[PDB]
RNA sequence: AGCGCCGUGGCGCAGUGGAAGCGCGCAGGGCUCAUAACCCUGAUGUCCUCGGAUCGAAACCGAGCGGCGCUACCA
RNA sequence: AAAAUC
């Protein structure tokens, strides 16, 4: 249940977008986007996708860094969250 | 695991042997794979072909995860379990031990 | 033969909206047949064809398919009709397709009648369809009211009574709409005797069943008792279920328990 | 070339089947070992205890063969809330030639009086030494009310320990100690994981377990290596059950009583309600026989809170329609077992966990409900069921006034408020009613780490009663 | 166990009563220097199985199957 | 208008 994983979508000119799918509601999302923006210097979106869920889209190609934020903010598991190569 | 990369296409011409040696039905394995990965691929007659850029490491790790959470017993060292449906859910049952443990995700 | 139109007149009026089957486009637009008026070819030119500029001259217009068009001009002298695709509102397209399917359904019914009776469809529409579309404004509403009231066939001369019998049989087979009304009630008993109370309350509930309205109070769980009823008119089932509520509450006020409702009678 | 059904039917008809109990036999000559009792009703309730994820239902299925109905689509997998009931029949081989360890055999309760010996080459017929009821108590650290209700129901015990895991499992010790709290001492030690262990490792595990059970009250606890999976050493378990565990004293000279632990609503859906059955309360009968057709009352019953916050308790009167003691309805009942008393009680009283741990009395007796209860309580030195990574396992403190404590009075699970605390006695106010019949051995659990943890034992010495309103 | 939803051509929605729909894909092409965007072209089905009124049904019903949803483990 | 790469 409620598995967590991150994906990378490429673009023109090597530019990349990162998506974490599934976020616990224990901590709210705007309060988390605020500190995502500073620590990442990348634009972010709390987008709604049907049958998928709320997604915090972020710019760039960063996986260990969103994970490093996750380990400190709410995540205490580091086992359910999956990293995708792509 | 043998992963054939053909341009945009990712081929597994060996998934039949994976299903046979792990004593798992092929369609259940495909369901698990596409619940893990976000793709919808086809099967040719014996081989699982998908359209994407997927590495061999991902295939190896999903096989290991399937082994640890589905194939081998989580309380004993045994593969002798197989797939059944006890009210409507998948309820795994073993043959060497017969223990009632079930994982459906 | 299947040639007659659905509406009254032969040539379209002005500023009316219909739905057209596309057949061919050459250089000025699509001069295509009509499927709501009398069969005639009208021209839909390019700047009257796509809300979007004209980038996909093959996509939005499909040779052999039907899309909504609007009458701009009608030359009621020789043969010419002007039609446009852009000048249809986003909401209006829904009513246009509603009217088109309406026309197609009535046309298919009368076409079955003509094919079985070998009468030209022109006579079927003249003797029947247009008087009903004059009395009620439409022939489909008239079939619907014929289902519930035969009197719509009074005052009109049929081509033959067997045609009337076959068409009434066909509309009864096709245009038939027994609304399923379900309520559910929670027995919240804590008292001494509740099972015989349920037994006799449901016995009384099944007793009031009429030959036309039948009620079988079924069980899905201990508290949840479901009342399923068929209502030929949608107003009798609610009264049946209210009477049932009275019966169960009266039975349970004396034995000691309590019975509560979750869903009252709703279709 | 006989089919399996034909062979089973031939063995059933050869062995005599299941003879119907006499409607009204002379009860002054009727011991729990009589054929009319032994073949068609349990006399000893034996229960299995163990830590989480050990296979508590699997061992009983191995012994008996009847499933506990691990229900609810979420309790299918992790843990059950309601207990697991099971019936098995102990049959000994009458021929002396076959080995004594293999002479015994536990079969299902559908078997006949005299089944043939399945050992290859043995023509002897099995004799039913006893039929035993099985109670499975869930061992999760939040659900302990059911385990203490079962312990109040219990008569014999079977403790389970895993091999490859750590020797000092807190939950097994908690189950054990709770059993010795409830005046129960017939405890048999079972090691389940021997198949995944080596020759030496099981020896150190048994040494550690032997050192573990040294200071507790129970001393003579036999140890059995079993396999819920390979299904071996079952006859040894049956032999130990029959030998080590005799019948606790129970006869027909005491007034009838009932302790309902489960609620069961007979509401088979889809069929017309013109054909229904009675609402069934599943309860243990610790004393007093019941016969087909009786007038009984659930003493706590209706619990209402009026416009002033006061509590009103109306006993639930009911006529007994059936007594599902075993697969076929019985004419009477035998103390020391679990029986489903199916009365005319409305099935919603039995739908959910409502008739959970309540006390029921036959007409002619008035068990007294109490609102404030005087209690004599003794406590243990340290908390149990908690894992401490090498620092002074938490010590049980002393009670304080005006606090909620889960006071499991036999089967009744109540949240009591302590009005006063003395050196050995305390006064408890119950927001949920409880009726005191004779002694009703109590267990106590305190909220120290979120969930409850057992503390000690208690006995009722006085109380403030409430008069039931008919 | 009971009552609600569904049955692709790879995926979804649509018509359900003239007999194979569209978009999403996928493949190729064109646009161009060149990637997206955009513009063309296809090749896949007793639209789950079995019966029935019906010129006719994949569509209307039903006698069964598979997977979802609620009641709720229904002695 | 929307214009992207380099
Ligand atoms: N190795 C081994 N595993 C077993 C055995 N019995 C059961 N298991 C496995 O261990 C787990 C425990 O079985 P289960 O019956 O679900 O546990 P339980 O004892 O009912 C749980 P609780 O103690 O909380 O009531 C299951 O996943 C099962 O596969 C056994 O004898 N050996
Ligand atoms: C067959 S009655 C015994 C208890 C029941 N099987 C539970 O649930
Ligand atoms: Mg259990
Ligand atoms: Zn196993």
């Amino acid at each position: 249940s409620n598995y967590i994983h991150i994906r990378i979508q490429q673009r023109n000119g090597r530019k990349t977008l990162t998506t974490v799918q599934g976020v616990p509601e224990e901590y709210d999302l705007k309060r988390i986007l605020k500190v995502l923006k500073k620590d990442f210097a990348c634009n972010g979106n709390i987008v709604k996708d049907p049958e998928m869920g709320e997604i915090i889209q972020l710019q760039g190609d960063q996986r260990a860094k969103v994970c490093e934020f996750m380990i400190s903010q709410l995540g205490l598991q580091k086992k359910n969250i999956k990293i995708h190569g792509f | 695991p043998v992963c054939l990369r053909d341009g945009k296409k990712t081929i597994f011409s060996n998934i039949q042997d994976i299903a046979e040696k792990l004593h798992r039905s092929p369609e259940h394995l495909i369901q698990y794979l596409f619940a893990e990965l976000g793709t919808s691929g086809s099967v040719d007659g014996k081989r699982l072909v998908i359209k994407g850029k997927f590495q061999s490491k991902q295939m190896e790790n999903v096989l290991r995860r399937y082994i640890l959470e589905y194939v081998t017993c989580k309380t004993c060292k045994s593969i002798n379990t197989e797939l059944k449906r006890e009210n409507r859910l998948f309820f795994m049952v073993c043959k060497s031990c017969g223990s009632t443990r079930s994982v459906s995700s | 033969t299947s040639h007659c139109r659905f509406y009254e007149n032969k040539y379209p009026e002005i500023d009316d909206i219909v739905m057209v089957n596309v057949q061919q486009i050459a250089e000025m637009g699509a001069y295509v047949k009509l499927l709501e008026y009398d069969n005639i070819e009208g021209m839909i030119l390019l700047s009257e064809l796509s809300r979007r500029r004209i980038r996909s001259i093959q996509k939005l217009i499909r040779v052999g398919k039907n899309d909504v068009a609007v009458v701009l001009r009608v030359d009621k002298e020789k043969g010419y009709i002007d039609l446009s695709k852009r000048r249809v509102s986003s909401e209006d397209i829904i009513k246009c397709e509603e009217k088109y399917q309406k026309s197609k359904t009535v046309h298919s019914i009368l076409r079955y009648c003509a094919e079985k009776f070998q009468i030209p469809l022109e006579e079927l529409y003249k003797t029947i369809a247009w008087p009903l579309s004059r009395k009620f404004g439409h022939a489909y509403e008239a079939f619907k009211l014929s289902i519930i009231d035969e009197t719509v066939w009074e005052g009109i001369e049929p081509p033959s009574k067997d045609v009337l019998d076959e068409l009434k049989n066909y509309i009864s087979k096709r245009l038939t709409p027994a609304v399923k009304i379900r309520a559910d009630v929670e027995v919240s008993c804590f008292s001494y005797e509740g099972i015989d109370a349920i037994k006799d309350a449901l016995k009384s509930a099944e007793d009031m069943s009429t030959e036309q309205m039948q009620v079988k109070v079924k069980l899905v769980a201990a508290p949840l008792y479901v009342l399923t009823t068929q209502a030929l008119d949608k107003q009798k089932g609610i009264e049946q279920l209210e009477s049932a509520i009275e019966k169960i509450t009266e039975v349970i006020t004396k034995y000691g328990g309590v019975c509560n409702i979750t869903m009252p009678p709703k279709a | 070339g006989e089919t399996e059904e034909e062979k089973r039917k031939r063995e059933f008809e050869e062995g005599g089947g299941l003879p119907e109990q006499p409607l009204n036999p002379d009860f002054s000559k009727l011991n729990p070992l009589s054929a009319e009792i032994i073949n068609r009703q349990a006399t000893i309730n034996i229960g299995t205890i163990g830590h989480v994820a050990h296979g508590k239902s699997t061992v009983v299925r191995a012994i008996s063969g009847v499933q506990t109905v691990r229900f609810k689509d979420e309790l299918e997998r992790n843990i059950t809330i309601k207990l697991g009931y099971a019936n098995a029949k102990i049959y000994k081989c009458q021929e002396p030639t076959c080995p004594e360890p293999d002479c015994y055999r536990s079969f299902k309760s559908d078997k006949e009086i005299s089944p043939k010996c399945q050992r290859p080459g043995c023509p002897g017929r099995y004799k039913l030494v006893r039929h035993v009821s099985f109670v499975d108590c869930p061992g999760h650290d939040i659900l302990m009310s059911t385990m203490l209700s079962g312990a109040a129901v219990m008569d014999a015990a079977l403790l389970l320990i895993a091999g490859n895991e750590s020797c000092p499992q807190p939950q097994t010790s908690e189950h054990l100690a709770a059993i010795e709290i409830m005046k129960l001492k017939h405890v048999i030690i079972l090691q389940n994981k021997v198949d995944l262990m080596r020759e030496e490792s099981a020896l150190e595990h048994q040494k550690s377990i032997l050192k573990f059970i040294r200071g507790t009250i129970a001393d003579g606890a036999p140890i059995v290596p079993i396999s819920a999976q390979l299904k071996y050493n079952i006859d040894a378990v049956n032999e130990f059950i029959v030998k080590t565990i005799p019948v606790p004293p129970r006869d027909f000279m005491i007034s009838p009583r009932l302790i309902v632990i489960r609620s069961f609503d007979v509401n088979k859906p889809g069929a017309e309600i013109e054909d229904l059955k009675g609402g069934v309360a599943g309860g243990s009968i610790l004393n007093g026989v019941f016969k087909l057709g009786d007038e009984i009352e659930i003493r706590p019953g209706i619990v209402t809170k009026d416009d002033k916050g006061k509590i009103q308790c109306k006993p639930i009167f009911s006529n007994i329609v059936s007594l599902f003691a075993e697969q076929n309805d019985l004419k009477f009942a035998v103390p020391g077992g679990l029986i489903g008393v199916g009365t005319k009680v409305d099935p919603t009283l039995c739908r959910a966990d409502r008739l959970v741990g309540q006390v029921v009395g036959a007409k002619g007796h008035l068990p007294n409900i109490y609102t404030d209860i005087e209690i004599n309580y003794f406590l243990l030195r340290r908390l149990l069921g908690v894992k401490t990574d090498g620092q002074k396992q938490a010590k049980v403190r002393k009670l304080e006034p005006n606090e909620v404590l889960m006071v499991n009075i036999g089967s009744t699970a109540t949240g009591a408020r302590v009005v006063a605390v003395k050196a050995d006695m305390a006064r408890l106010q119950l927001t949920s009613p409880a009726c005191t019949e004779i002694n009703e051995k109590i267990a106590l659990s305190r909220r120290i780490e979120k969930h409850w943890r057992l503390i000690g034992w208690a006995t009722i010495k006085k109380g403030t009663t409430l008069e039931p309103i008919a």
